[PDB]
RNA sequence: UUUAAAA
RNA sequence: UAUUAUUUAUUUUAAAA
């Protein structure tokens, strides 16, 4: 019930690294293009990076605040794989390894790291919070599912929007989506995860390991990186033992890597956002004078 | 009473207390390091600079308190000053003054009180350390982590009794430190208590005086001396209460309009007067916001006051005050209300006054403001609690918890009241949205819109 | 380790005779040697570790918690975790279960002993840790909660009803009396105390015995200690078992109470 | 559906709005899934009991090599006066303790035997305010005609009965000891615990035996 | 008009997506395949049915939707050609096109013909081809409409799925698959919906084979 | 009585090498346990002693299970019967085999076909059973391969088992001897040691096939004063392991005279008394000769 | 506490300690003698942690068996009494548990020579019994101690230690207090080299702060096998 | 609780 | 009957002639 590598096929892809060769045709710092689509709905995304489908859907409700905070709102994220993304994953396994790493990473990056606006999620303090919850979908898997995870969930993050909400002295009335428009969500910064595949015949090392590059793999690295120069987070537990030199590296070629990806989400959602506002230019109520 | 020895110098022991919070206990236990490389910062001494150690960035600890301080009369002559909290808190503004002190000892423990009861006085005091020249010197000894002057608690002892002990067991190292050069320790506390226990303690002899005593002793006494310093709300009625006091001619009902230029003083409408029932005052006011529907009840004559003439607003009143406030006093709020107490005793305009004793209705919404910059830690990524200077001036400040108060700082955000029980003095709300910068006039109008519940989101796809 | 039917005949002929040939020879009043260390965990009010002859160790912690006792029933909580076992499982829940009736709020525990104002009370958490069991440990925990609850403090309470108010610094020592449980080994006719780990693997059945206020004292139990001989017993053995462990309790107590 | 709103909370009756013999029946044989069934009932003053006990064995073990069977009763509850799950599981870890000791488990190698008892009624009607000790006797008597019912060796009938929280299964008519339960109760009392519950446990032991040898 | 894509997974034997109005299913198969010890079937192919939904987890709402989905698929493999084998069917909704709380034929209808194209792409014997289509009944005017939006779900008496079993060009309606109907109706509107939705489903299939037509023939030679 | 040891307060109470460091940089030299080869170097994966014997350099580590060798008189007893061989605990990383063609059989071979090879071992070799081998060779991984070709060796009964540290086995030319009182102790190499009343064998063969070996039957009557003499034995055998002594033929003697003492057993299992037997041994006889 | 100076003017920290100071480390070695091959009773500053290797032995089910190298299980179990309010077990609280087990296996299953011992399985068992911040680093000391204890081979130490930086001013061995108020950064350091076998970095940090950070982690973390390896030469003496 | 007009 | 065996294989000595 897992994929067999043939010996030939491991020591052909190893050999190709040794001289410079991908077999996708891509450089050892070099990102997939990633590719991002809408559904109907807010929060609906689809990412395809390669051969790597993934589709987010984003979701909230009024929920119990956290008694050490009553003043942030919840944050939740499901990654399950399904059969679908590869026979290799047994289905109704949660638990395991990858579901359980890419949560974590993607929940700090998220929740943790300030990305989503906790604060802005308060209706009342100790009470009644939006818990923005974030469904991630492996469609079909050909490595980077943490990478394609971290970018279709803050996609539909800054895609998504919440009802409104209007204050009445101690009465709070939720505005059915039919009435007014949605509100969108706070997004502080924009983090994006650049996993790093690490081997040895003198080390090589590739950015976004497809699935065959990353059975062979030796190491692994994940970094998570914003615009603003700020180092989000960053996991690596064993493996090939590396030093501070090669990680500033990593972090110095994931920075190129993460501010085009930036400026592609914001230049694709404004984009969708004209897609579906046509008759914006004239519902316009605050206008200028002359 | 563990203790063990650790590095060179270095030892370690468990400071335990209970904490009391919402009726429930918490046994708190926390690692206390105490060290013996804590320099007196003395330009004078001749052992500390020996066994100082560089900070992170790799440097010596500059020695700050002047080798020829103030001489004195006999016996005190050359001395240093050591503060108490009291002193801190009373006389701040007369520390700032730069013709009255000059070599002053601020220990750790004083320095920790006052941040708790005071985190803008506490600022101050901190940066009169860091801006140490020429005619002003402040330094801060780490007393709790000096293993000489760090002492324990005794059984069945006060916590402010062992804190005063502390400051005088910094006071004697203080005192045996410098004897070599010639300097005495001056400690200036008004508790006539401690310094009673002071004298008790012949194994070391200190010199203590009050704040008018050592003012007294300075040559510039007779220029200073012109310049030194001398809660719960009721809870809201029950709602059969209301109803018979209303039935009964005793309660009456109307909304709170709070004046123009004073946040203090509110005027309520009533059919039996021509002249709006004046509600001079914070327990008069009773937790209740510009715009609510109140009961009032009438005060007797001997309480009745007249229209105020001063000018006063949430920003500029109570300003040394810690947000998260609970069940310190400025100088020029005294010579303030003092100076109005005189206006409405000597007034004819005087006309009935009434209290709040429940609110029926809240006005409260979503309003904006301003994060107070006394109340902000610049530094720090933690939970703090911050005010909030709304900004309808009618309004009192708002306290919010928050872990952006850094990022939030120079911005205009909108906010919203939670509740104000009569054990907080200030109310909760919460943040809920950033609208920019200050001065920005795309934030400035949009802060200007919701502050006046302007809709101005686009029309509905309906309407195409 | 298991045992060989061969060696299994050999016990049960040597425990079931009229003299009883204990394996390590001791009498069947004797028990074996135990050490205990008690306040090592400053974040808890009491603490304990009790380790046993044949490797067997036990961990207590007991915290506490202001709590109103006219909506909190039971004011003494049990939480027993056996390393190497579920939370769910059987022989973790029994434990739980039993642990919970020699220490209840009311019976085995005087609630009275750790109450406060009028209103609120105090609530005790005992939490069980075992590290290494080798047979039942309902008995070797009743040792390790009984050295913690005799070194446990709580804080001091400082007193128109309001909420408490506790000092900062002085707190006062939990009196109360901790319950004591015993287990007991049936071979034949003979009544063992203390059964070793191969002693209860042929024994023919097992008897819990509780002890508080120095008297017997409810709950008692006759669950088996192996599900290949299990065999009844004859109602003088339940009358000589209970009757031998007022003859040797107060031994106990004496030795347990000195810290 | 499951579970429901989170924010639903349970109905609370109030105190204060408006305000020698123990009946039994048995019966045996009515469940197709099982091979034992059993049904006893027993009322005594305010407090009645109804539960239902199935016996799904022998059941070959697959791979197993044990030289005597297994046995395992698991309690369950049913749906009025619920208790804890850790006391159910403290009360089957006990009556396995009786079981082995009376069923003749070197008749069963390789194999096993579940046992499932629902309390699906346990009624109370005290007037104003362990209660698991009643139940006990009558969960005893339960599994007895239903092991009995599904052809499995019983060395000699098993039942038990109550004395103020003292629960004592006897067997050859109250020989021996097989079980033993006391919670709660008082001091010094013994004898007459061991005296009350014997003359009881006589009563079910030919009470069983009358509607097994019937039907 | 619907839009359905063939081959679009890369990691499974046959993929498909089928979009209806607003709701959008993924449905992916792999079979036969090595088969686990508790699924495995002596004689013939055992199914692994999987529908996600498109927020939250898997509930028992989904759990019913296995079980119908299972019942049409089951009849239209030749499962007894595949002894011993495992195909593992797993239908992702993307969207739902309809209140999740409130109805879910507009799923259970698109999982059908999404499962079916995707068993065709996988190449697994099937004895037959299959439509479905959701139909519902409106309240004020009692007029039996097919593939009803979202809005007209929330003003319906009755819903109503038809699953059809087509042979012989797409003309011959061998069997009635699945018929699954909840609401207020009687005798006469049964046979008056299923009579229209014979029809309705008798043009999808000659779309659906016009669809899967245009993908496999530039496959083959 | 109970001797309870309380504290409060805390929790509790050549050349050295450690792991990673460098033990020696000659290349000349054949890096045996403790010990890996890097970059022409020799460094140490373990924490104990250096040791050097001609050219074999290794490092021997302070706690260590049992080594199995080949040709040790070890005690073990059957885990599992598996495919054509036994699993047999001996106390080492992993459970040594004993292969089918290895033992004494019942009826010389197996009576087939009927049943097969796996459930006709149970009928007299079923798991749990003590038995003592030889162990005849060792695998590639260290695994020891056990065998019973002989009327020595056989299944163990009548007596009672004890555990002791393998390291603590003194090494003697007999490996089972003869004890005052009627008393034979077997001790196992591996630690593991078995105390049964003398035998017709073993007496009869250290002084100067059929099933009978593979059966479960105890001695039907054995004496009331052996059998508490076994539990002396054993409490002075693991009272020497409390306190780190070599366990050979006359300490066990030794010992077993010296607690005359204490009367009955019952206060053998004390820490006092166990230092003092143990420290009477090491200087009554080490000083004195 | 209350409100604190994190880190005053005059380089002193809330505990008292200074930037580059670790916590008090008192380390134990073979304190379950009769319960595993290896034990580590690890005390670094208020964290209380046990940790017990059972191995190599035997699997208890042949499909956990491997015919090249041993399987190594890492097992933390934190007990309710860690910390001071009693927390609640919370099934979001499972999957940070599963992230740390996962973390420490890949980091000793490539420190641990494995192929030494095959057909074998090795537990590890780990009570954390008191938490004051940089856990974490802690949980790696008492693995890297008993696993030596149970004369496990690896090819070199694994130190653990915890690194926060506050504005500008980074601190050695974070306590709980500070983890709350600045970002956190565990290092697991090899030995005496500058190789890192794990790299945890859970809050924002800026890259032009993160190469110095680094170099007073590795560093403060040979520190930290010094103590460690002090420990087993006074054992090793002494026995 | 700022009159009126155009914005 | 380890130069023996395990079949969707728990074998962990298949080497020499
Ligand atoms: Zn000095």
């Amino acid at each position: 019930k897992d994929i067999e590598i043939s010996a030939s096929e491991s020591k052909f892809i190893l050999e190709a690294l040794r001289q410079n060769y991908r077999l996708d045709g891509r450089s050892f710092d070099q990102f997939r293009d990633v590719e991002i689509t809408f559904g109907k709905e807010f929060g609906d995304v689809s990412v395809k990076m390669g051969n790597t489908k993934v589709h987010c859907r984003i979701s909230c409700q009024i929920a119990q605040p956290y008694e050490d905070r009553p003043f942030e709102g919840l944050f939740v994220i499901s990654t399950e794989i399904s059969p679908m993304a590869g026979s290799q994953f047994e289905n109704g396994n949660i638990t395991g390894e990858d579901e359980v790493l890419c949560s974590r990473i993607i929940e700090k990056s998220v929740r943790r790291s300030g990305a989503l606006d906790v604060e802005g999620l308060c209706i009342v303090a100790g009470s009644k919070c939006w818990a923005v919850r974030a469904d991630v979908h492996f469609l079909d898997c050909d490595g980077g599912f943490i990478d394609a995870s971290c970018i279709a969930v803050m996609a539909g993050l800054m895609h998504f929007k919440k009802p409104d909400i209007t204050v009445h002295g101690e009465q709070i009335i939720v505005h059915p989506v039919n009435e007014r428009e949605p509100v969108p969500l706070g997004i502080l910064h924009i983090p994006i995860c650049v996993t790093f595949s690490f081997f040895n015949p003198s080390e090589i090392s590739i950015i976004d390991a497809t699935l065959k590059e990353e059975l062979l793999r030796d190491g692994v690295l994940t970094v998570t990186l914003n615009k603003n120069r700020e180092v989000v987070q960053v996991s690596k537990a064993g493996g090939l033992p590396m030093d501070a030199l090669t990680l500033m590296k990593c972090c110095h070629e994931a920075y190129s890597i993460i501010e085009k990806i930036t400026d592609q989400i914001l230049q694709l959602l404004k984009e969708d956002s004209e897609k579906r506002n046509k008759y914006a230019a004239m519902l316009t109520s605050e206008n200028a004078r002359e | 009473p563990r203790r063990k020895r650790l590095a060179d110098g270095l030892s370690v022991t468990q400071k335990v207390f209970v904490r009391s919070r919402n009726g429930g206990a918490t046994k708190i236990v926390r690692e206390h390091y105490l060290r013996s490389d804590i320099p007196c910062l003395s330009r004078s001494c001749t052992k500390c600079p020996q066994i100082v150690v560089p900070d992170a960035q790799n440097e010596l600890p500059k020695f700050i308190l002047s080798d020829s301080p103030l001489e004195l009369s006999a016996p005190i002559g050359k001395h240093y000053v050591v503060l108490d909290t009291n002193v801190v808190l009373q006389a701040i503004d007369l520390l700032e003054n730069p013709n009255c002190f000059f070599d002053v000892i601020v220990p750790q423990i004083v320095l920790d009180e006052v941040r708790n009861k005071s985190y803008p006085v506490y600022t101050r005091l901190r940066t009169l350390c860091r801006d140490s020249d020429d005619h002003k010197r402040f330094i801060v000894f780490h007393n709790e982590f000096s293993e000489h002057t760090f002492v324990e608690r005794l059984p069945n002892e006060t916590i402010n009794d062992r804190n005063n002990r502390a400051i005088r067991k910094t006071c004697q190292w203080y005192s045996e430190h410098l004897k070599p050069y010639d300097i005495n320790v001056v400690l200036v506390t008004n508790d006539r208590l401690n310094r009673e226990a002071a004298t008790k303690e012949v194994e070391s002899n200190i010199i203590t005086k009050s704040l008018v005593q050592y003012i007294e002793l300075l040559p510039n006494a007779d220029d200073i001396r012109d310049s030194i310093p001398q809660f719960t709300f009721p809870e809201y009625y029950s709602t059969a209460r209301v109803m018979g006091g209303l039935k009964n001619g005793v309660l009456y009902q109307g909304n709170i309009q709070i004046s123009e230029y004073n946040f203090l003083e509110g005027s309520v409408s009533l059919p039996r007067f021509s002249k709006p029932v004046l509600i001079v005052g914070q327990k008069n006011l009773n937790r209740a916001f510009n715009g609510d529907q109140v009961i009032v009840e009438l005060l007797p004559q001997s309480e009745w006051k007249a229209p105020s003439s001063i000018v006063l607003d949430s920003e500029h009143f109570d300003v040394n005050d810690n947000p998260d406030i609970e069940a310190v006093i400025s100088d020029k709020q005294r010579r303030l209300l003092a100076k109005d107490a005189m206006i409405a005793q000597r007034s004819k305009k005087i006309q009935p006054t009434a209290k709040v004793v429940y609110i029926q209705r809240r006005s409260w919404r979503q309003y904006v403001g301003q994060l107070a910059p006394s109340s902000v830690d610049p530094q720090s990524s933690s939970t703090q609690n911050v005010f909030v200077i709304l900004m309808d001036k009618c309004l009192p400040k708002v306290r919010i918890r928050t872990r952006r108060a850094a990022e939030l700082l120079d911005k205009r955000i909108v906010i919203s009241i939670d509740s104000w029980p009569t054990t907080h003095k200030y109310p909760l709300g919460h943040f809920v949205r950033d609208l920019g910068t200050i001065e920005s006039a795309q934030a400035e109008t949009e802060a200007l819109l919701l502050e006046h519940d302007v809709e101005y989101r686009p029309f509905s796809k309906k309407v195409l | 380790m298991s045992l060989s039917v061969a060696e299994k005949s050999y016990l049960y002929d040597s425990l079931a005779s009229t003299p009883s040939i204990r394996p390590d020879g001791r009498l069947p009043h004797q028990f074996r040697p135990i050490e205990i260390f008690t306040d090592f965990l400053p974040s808890s009010n009491g603490s304990s570790r009790i380790i046993a002859s044949d490797g067997s160790e036990c961990i207590v912690s007991i915290k506490s918690k202001v709590v109103d006792h006219h909506v909190e029933n039971e004011l003494l909580q049990v939480d027993v975790d056996i390393a190497g076992q579920r939370d769910d499982a059987l022989v973790v829940e029994t434990i739980t279960s039993l642990l919970n009736k020699v220490l209840k709020s009311g019976s085995g525990v005087d609630s009275s002993k750790l109450q406060l104002t009028k209103k609120y009370s105090f609530k005790i958490f005992v939490d069980v840790l075992v590290i290494s069991s080798h047979s039942h440990p309902v008995s070797l925990i009743s040792f390790a909660i009984y050295s913690a609850l005799n070194s446990t403090y709580l804080p001091k309470l400082i007193s128109v009803e309001e909420l408490p108010t506790f000092h900062d610094y002085d707190m006062v020592k939990l009196d109360i009396n901790p319950p004591l449980v015993f287990i007991l080994a049936v071979v034949g006719n003979n009544m063992l105390l203390d059964p070793a780990a191969n002693e209860s693997e042929v024994a023919n059945n097992g008897l819990i015995i509780s002890w508080s206020n120095g008297k017997i004292t409810s709950p008692i139990r006759s669950v088996a200690l192996n599900d290949s001989n299990v065999k009844s017993f004859k109602p003088h053995l339940l009358k000589q078992g209970l009757a031998m462990v007022e003859k040797y309790a107060p031994d106990v107590v004496r030795s347990l109470e000195n810290l | 559906r499951l579970l429901g709103p989170a924010a639903a909370k349970p109905m609370a009756f109030s105190n204060t709005t408006t305000h020698s013999e123990q009946e039994l029946s048995l019966h045996t044989g009515f469940i197709e899934n099982c091979n034992g069934s059993a049904l006893v009932e027993a009322r005594s003053l305010g407090h009645q009991t109804s539960l239902i006990t199935a016996v799904y064995g022998p059941r070959s073990i697959r791979g197993s090599f044990t030289s005597q069977g297994t046995i395992s009763i698991q309690l369950k509850n049913g749906l009025l006066e619920k208790y804890n799950t850790n006391e159910l599981k403290e009360v089957s870890s006990f009556l396995m303790g009786i079981f082995n000791s009376v069923v003749n488990l070197s008749r069963y190698p390789k194999s096993g035997i579940d046992i499932f008892v629902y309390l699906t009624y346990d009624k109370d009607l005290t007037n104003n305010p362990s209660q698991i000790s009643s139940l006990i006797p009558h969960c005893i008597t339960s599994i007895t005609l239903a092991l009995a019912d599904a052809g499995i060796e019983l060395v000699d009938m098993a039942g038990a009965g109550e004395a103020n929280g003292t629960v004592v299964s006897f067997i050859k008519n109250g020989e021996e000891i097989v079980g033993f339960w006391k919670d709660d109760g008082d001091d010094e009392d013994l004898l007459e615990c061991l005296d009350r519950c014997k003359e009881q446990y006589n009563r079910y032991r030919d009470l069983m035996i009358s509607c097994l040898m019937n039907q | 008009s619907v839009q359905a894509e063939i081959g679009i997974l890369d990691h499974v034997d046959g993929s498909s997506e089928f979009v209806s109005q607003d709701t959008k299913v993924i449905c992916s198969v792999t079979g036969p395949i090595e088969p686990k010890a508790r699924q495995e079937l002596p004689t013939q192919l055992a199914l692994e049915i999987i529908v996600r939904p498109a927020k939250g987890v898997a509930t028992t709402r989904e759990k019913v939707l296995e079980d119908k989905l299972r019942a049409v698929l089951t009849p239209l493999i030749t499962r007894h050609c595949y002894p011993r084998q495992l195909c593992q069917i797993t239908c992702q909704i993307l969207e739902s096109g309809e209140d999740e709380a409130e109805f879910s034929l507009r799923e259970l209808s698109c999982c059908i013909n999404a499962a079916f194209l995707a068993l065709v792409d996988a190449g697994i014997a099937l004895n037959s081809m299959c439509a479905s289509i959701p139909i519902a009944i409106i309240k004020d005017t009692s007029d039996i409409i097919v593939d009803p939006t979202a809005e007209q779900l929330k003003i319906s008496l009755s819903v109503h799925t038809l699953a059809l079993e087509f042979v012989n060009g797409g003309k011959v309606v061998k069997n009635v698959l699945l018929l699954d109907s909840n609401g207020d109706f009687n005798e006469d509107q049964l046979f008056s919906l299923l009579e229209l939705g014979e029809q309705k489903c008798q043009e999808l299939v000659t779309n659906i084979r016009r669809i899967i037509q245009d993908n496999i023939s530039p496959r083959l030679v | 009585v109970i001797t309870i040891t309380k504290r409060n307060g805390a929790f509790q109470n050549s050349q050295i090498v450690t792991p990673g460091e460098l033990v020696t940089d000659d290349p000349i030299w054949m890096r045996g346990h403790g010990t890996y080869f890097l970059d022409n170097m020799t460094y140490s994966s373990v924490a104990g002693t250096v040791s050097r014997v001609n050219r074999l350099l290794s490092v021997i580590p302070l706690k260590g299970r049992y080594a199995p060798e080949t040709g040790d008189h070890v005690v073990g007893r059957i885990a599992e019967v598996g495919n054509k061989r036994w699993k047999v605990d001996i106390g080492g990383k992993q459970h040594a085999v004993l292969m089918l063609g290895s033992v004494n059989l019942p009826g010389g071979i197996l009576r087939r076909k009927s049943e097969s090879d796996e459930l006709q071992m149970r009928s007299f070799l079923k798991e749990g059973d003590l038995l003592n081998a030889e162990v005849q060779s060792l695998f590639q991984d260290g695994s020891a391969s056990l065998h019973t070709r002989s009327l020595k060796y056989g299944k163990l009964r009548n007596g009672m088992f004890c555990q002791v540290p393998s390291s603590l086995i003194v090494r003697a030319k007999n490996h089972t001897h003869n004890l005052p009182g009627n008393i034979t102790v077997v001790l196992g190499v591996n630690g593991y040691i078995w105390l049964r009343k003398t035998s017709q064998m073993d007496l009869a063969r250290d002084t100067p096939s059929s099933w009978q070996i593979y059966s479960d039957e105890n001695d039907p009557s054995i004496s009331n004063n052996i059998r508490q003499a076994i539990c002396r034995y054993a409490n002075v055998i693991k009272a020497l392991a409390f306190c780190e002594i070599g366990i050979t033929q006359q300490r066990i003697v030794s010992a077993y005279e010296a607690s005359m003492v204490y009367s009955n057993v019952g206060e053998l299992i004390e820490k006092n008394v166990m230092e003092s037997i143990g420290s009477d041994i090491l200087t009554a006889e080490k000083m004195r000769g | 506490m209350s409100r604190l100076e994190i880190y005053s003017p005059e380089g002193l920290r809330l505990d008292g300690r200074r930037w580059n100071e670790l916590r008090r480390f008192e380390s134990s070695i073979n304190t379950h003698p009769h319960a595993a091959d290896g034990s580590s009773y690890m005390e670094q500053g208020n964290n209380k942690i046990i940790t017990l290797v059972k191995g190599p032995k035997e699997p208890r089910l042949k499909s956990q068996m491997d015919t090249s190298k041993a399987l190594l299980n890492v097992s933390v179990n934190i007990t309710k009494f860690s910390k001071f309010e009693r927390s609640k077990s919370s099934h979001k609280n499972e999957r940070r548990v599963l992230e740390i087990q996962t973390s420490l296996v890949r980091m000793f299953e490539k420190n641990v020579m494995l192929n030494i011992y095959p057909r074998t399985v090795i537990d590890i068992e780990i009570h954390v019994l008191e938490q004051d911040g940089g856990i974490m680093g802690s949980l790696i000391n008492g693995i890297t101690l008993a696993l030596i204890d149970a004369g496990i081979s690896m090819f070199d130490y694994i130190s653990g230690i915890s690194v926060g930086l506050y504005d500008t001013t980074p601190l050695l061995d974070t306590n709980s207090l500070e983890e709350n108020a600045m970002s956190t950064v565990t290092l697991g350091v090899v030995g005496k080299s500058e190789k890192l076998s794990l790299l945890l970095v859970e809050d924002k940090i800026p890259l032009d702060r993160l190469e110095n950070v680094l170099a007073i982690g590795i560093a403060g973390a040979h520190r930290v096998r010094d103590l460690m390896d002090e420990e087993l030469r006074k054992h090793a003496q002494k026995r």
